[PDB]
């Protein structure tokens, strides 16, 4: 069940799905190819399952971090935009949609944390993190605070940490090196130490969360905060005259927030690859196409340079783009899942004073930084075999077994012994390690053999192997 | 239909090198399983149980053979031996034993009737 | 001190060195780059030493088997001929100039064993090995023999052995698998068995050598022989009307002689890699270029298809090419050294009747191994022997001990036991480095306040990997 | 103490240490390697399996920090190699050299002398 000669697009409900259908109608009005946009619940769960069988949409809309997983399974098709079209979009957005060198989806929008400040309380925001401690003491005299944001989650605290040379995984050549984590190095060390200083200097509370963060700024009880475009709707309701600007510079360097990138990939199972490609390139990615989607619901920042320049007139969107360009693009590898608990554990322990800064980051380096296991070691190998007695014509049963096998890392040797009179010892004193069972348990099996008796067959099931001496 | 190779990194070197999806938790593809498996890395690195990694890999990317239809996971004997050691470590770091790793769902022993890995 | 902005080429004296200088003059006559061709003594000995320091020639000419050793040291540079130029030469010649995937030299010529027959004694040669026994008894009535050639060296006897599926090392992906020797298999088994049959049927003598081989055919005392192009000059002198043809087919399959390949590689130290590349591709490897070299002294068969087809008009050269295409390309690896004594030992023992065919080849399969630095090998060391309890003067003595990691994986597989009789739960396998052969030793110790006691110990002569339970 | 073996072909052996001058007369290892490589055709031919060990035991002999004198091969090895390789030298226009004279080496690894079999 796959559509031929027509398009069907999937996009989340919170996106501008009515606005995309406007472009879908324009494609039908020109090409004579009808476009059906639809917004299922948990589409990111649905997409792997439907695409794996062969069904599913032609195009799929989701953040770039999820596409790395789909691309590995081979569910997305390889896109081919010429050099001319690649220049249309920003260079850094193309890096976000690239798996093993091959481009797998078209970028659309760009999401990133931005410094939101109170224009009334603070007409000119701080360019540097270092001057915030000084700013806070001045506002504490007026019964206010300088900065307040969600300290619990790493996503919000990371920009400060990654500023001086911290990183989750190294992205050096269109590939994320899993055994190259930069949470322990001096760059991330200094950022978190500065963050911890702010907490125990009573400029900030360790147990502040997203609820208290927003509630503080909306009531005008804090001059600044850090949050994405999504929370602008709430800030509008509070009637606090506010502005969005670039994040402050720690030790001269820029803060690196994690960057999401709303992308649009083509399904491999789709027969309408050419049709789908033109819809994204010619129809969607234009000042007319993106405006149609942005008018329904805002994309915020966009990949296309032409329309972005128009939208940047609104200083809020321009601030998001500036934080995105400077920011760290989020890893699309599935080993990123470990990053979240690791930093959230290290930050909370470092904030409360339960653990030091250097210890917490060293534990994060251990717990969530990728070691592979050796294939030729002495290990417990498993297999299936049908048990039957050799000289007895009757039935047999399928049973699980376990055997030891592998190359022991100890060197075998045999050096000659010296025997005197009345002391005739061995000719040689050898050492040799064999892969053998350390622990095992008994097994048995009654065998229903017709025309006879039901006799039992015993064997030892291996629980663990280890290299032990030959003579033992 | 025959079996597939193990595409996940951490669960490659085990007693086997062959697997069939969907797995025992409910994942239909291995890319999604790896996305959830890597959250167990602190418990593995901590080392409450030495068999933890094999137990997790037996569930999320189970053994399979083209001689039999059904896949091969761990037993209750393994599950209980791992849960005994690791639940106290989870509880002290603010976590409980998940429903996805319920030892009651797996069979008791590598029986003549059933079959699983110890 | 390397030559820059000019070329200098090394090639052996027996090759057509004046003919190559003709092409060297043509390159100077077009490009304005002077080329000095020269033939020093033992250039293959010289080339490693001079190239290692940075000096030496730009281009180097030698058989392909030696280039594997230079390529390992990294003295040769990687050539980059396009698909168009690669089509010009035969496909099998490219395989001969390939070390670890990277092409290291251009092929030029092709040497391989061919069936030489006496046209007077035998106008039409035998296509099959099996009919030779029958042919010999007919010629023995007329006071002659059918076939005689150098049985001692493996190079001459191998074509028969490798016919039915024998091989030295398997070469599957631009790489020789050292642990994949095909001397013991049924293919090599049947060939040597047929060779031994011929010897004890009095069609052939076990103690025939290169001297008797050539001397027999040159005097018209044998109808056939097996030899390369080099021996044609002698046979021309004997005035025996002869012809060179394809080797006979054993059990349907073709005989596989070892193929040498005169190759031309570029030095890594050379700054004139592009200049050198043009000379070899555009100037040398052409019908004009190779004819200039062939006119001075013949290359015989050539890799380039265009000129080879012209040279093939002479049926002798065409026969060499047919045997080369079907033949086995000779290993360029230094592990090949072990192959030669192994087969030469097995052939002589099988020929004399001292050892059987199956045993000789099994020992050749083992001994060929003989190289890894972590293998089970015989280590030497010194230790001062002294008597326990009785304080006595000591002496410094040499000992030999076994040590190393055996390459076999140890296992322990579970056993199925029915009866309650005392059985082993597991049937394990595990290889330990231990002494294979040793000899006793003695040592008197001058103990004052007592007597001269002797200390005995076994000196180890060789080690080998054997089972744990043995 | 002793020195490490700088020669390439004589590295992987029963030992990994040597002391100059050697038994032929060379004072440095660079000169020994310059003359050792002339035996490469005889090695490539493969007259004797022990040939390489025998040559390396002479030109770059074993040494120990416990004894003054160096450790070379025995007459038992020499004669076993010479028997096999002299016919190969004769047919390639060579005789057994005076530098590898088996009479110079001791008969066996005795109490008095000491050498490698
Ligand atoms: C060549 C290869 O892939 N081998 C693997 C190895 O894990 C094992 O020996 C085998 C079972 O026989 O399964 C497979
Ligand atoms: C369907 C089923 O048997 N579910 C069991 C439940 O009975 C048990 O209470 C629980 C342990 O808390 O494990 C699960
Ligand atoms: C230079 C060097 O590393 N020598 C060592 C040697 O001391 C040791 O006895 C032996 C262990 O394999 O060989 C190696
Ligand atoms: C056959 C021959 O010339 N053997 C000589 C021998 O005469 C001489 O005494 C020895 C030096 O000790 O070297 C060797």
């Amino acid at each position: 069940k796959i559509e031929e000669g027509k398009l069907v697009i999937w996009i989340n409900g919170d996106k501008g799905y009515n606005g995309l259908a406007e472009v879908g109608k324009k494609f039908e009005k020109d090409t004579g190819i009808k476009v059906t946009v639809e917004h299922p619940d948990k589409l990111e769960e649905k997409f792997p399952q439907v695409a794996a069988t062969g069904d599913g949409p032609d195009i799929i809309f989701w953040a770039h971090d999820r596409f790395g997983g789909y691309a590995q399974s081979g569910l997305l098709a390889e896109i081919t935009p010429d050099k001319a079209f690649q220049d249309k979009l920003y260079p850094f957005t193309w890096d976000a949609v690239r798996y093993n060198g091959k481009l797998i989806a078209y970028p659309i929008a760009v999401e990133a944390l931005s410094l939101i400040y109170n224009k009334d309380l603070l007409p000119n925001p701080p360019k540097t993190w270092e001057e915030i401690p000084a700013l806070d003491k001045e506002l504490k005299a007026k019964g206010k605070s300088a900065l307040m944001f969600n300290l619990q989650e790493p996503y919000f605290t990371w920009p400060l940490i990654a500023a001086d040379g911290g990183y989750a995984f190294k992205y050096e050549n269109g590939k994320y090196d899993i055994k190259d984590v930069g949470v322990d190095n001096a760059g991330a060390k200094a950022g978190l130490t500065f963050l911890v200083d702010l907490i125990k200097n009573k400029h900030m509370n360790a147990d502040t969360d997203y609820s208290i963060a927003e509630a503080a700024f909306n009531k005008g009880e804090t001059a600044m905060t850090i949050n994405g475009p999504w929370a602008w709707s709430n800030i509008d309701t509070s009637k606090v005259n506010y502005g969005v600007t670039v994040l402050p510079t720690f030790k001269g360097q820029p803060s690196k927030p994690f960057v999401g990138v709303l992308s649009a990939g083509i399904n491999a199972a789709s027969p309408n690859k050419e049709l789908a490609k033109e819809f994204l390139e010619n129809y969607l990615l234009t000042d007319e196409g993106l405006e149609a989607v942005n008018k329904d619901k805002p994309l915020g920042a966009v990949a296309l340079k032409s329309y972005e320049e128009e939208l940047a007139k609104d200083p809020r969107i321009a601030a998001t783009m500036e934080n995105a360009q400077k920011g760290e693009i989020m890893p699309n590898i599935p080993q990123m899942s470990a990053f979240w608990y690791a930093v959230r554990t290290a930050v909370i322990n470092a904030a409360s004073g339960r653990q030091t800064v250097d210890e917490a980051l060293k534990d994060a380096q251990t717990n969530a930084a990728a070691m592979d296991s050796d294939p030729r070691r002495c290990m417990r190998h498993h297999y299936v075999d049908s048990i039957s007695h050799p000289l007895y014509k009757c039935s047999s049963k399928m049973v699980l077994l376990a055997r030891c096998e592998g190359h022991c890392s100890q060197a075998s040797r045999s050096e000659p012994l010296v025997s005197f009179s009345t002391v005739l010892k061995q000719p040689f004193r050898s050492s040799c390690h064999c892969c053998r069972p350390q622990t095992s348990k008994l097994k048995a099996l009654r065998l229903r053999c017709s025309g006879g008796m039901r006799l039992t067959a015993t064997y030892r099931y291996i629980l663990s192997c280890h290299c032990e001496e030959c003579n033992s | 239909r025959r079996c597939d190779p193990i595409r996940i990194s951490m669960c490659q070197n085990l007693g086997y090198n062959v697997t069939k999806m969907p797995n025992l938790v409910g994942h239909e593809l291995q890319t999604d399983a790896e996305l959830q498996l890597t959250t167990f890395t602190p418990l593995i690195q901590y080392g409450c149980s030495s068999q933890l990694q094999f137990f997790l890999c037996s569930v999320y990317v189970p053994m399979c053979t083209e001689k039999i239809n059904i896949p091969i996971g761990p037993c209750g004997g393994m599950c209980l031996s791992v849960k005994r050691r690791c639940e106290p470590v989870l509880k002290e770091f603010g976590f409980a034993w998940p429903e996805s790793l319920n030892c009651s769902k797996f069979p008791p022993q590598n029986d003549h009737n059933h079959m699983c890995m110890e």
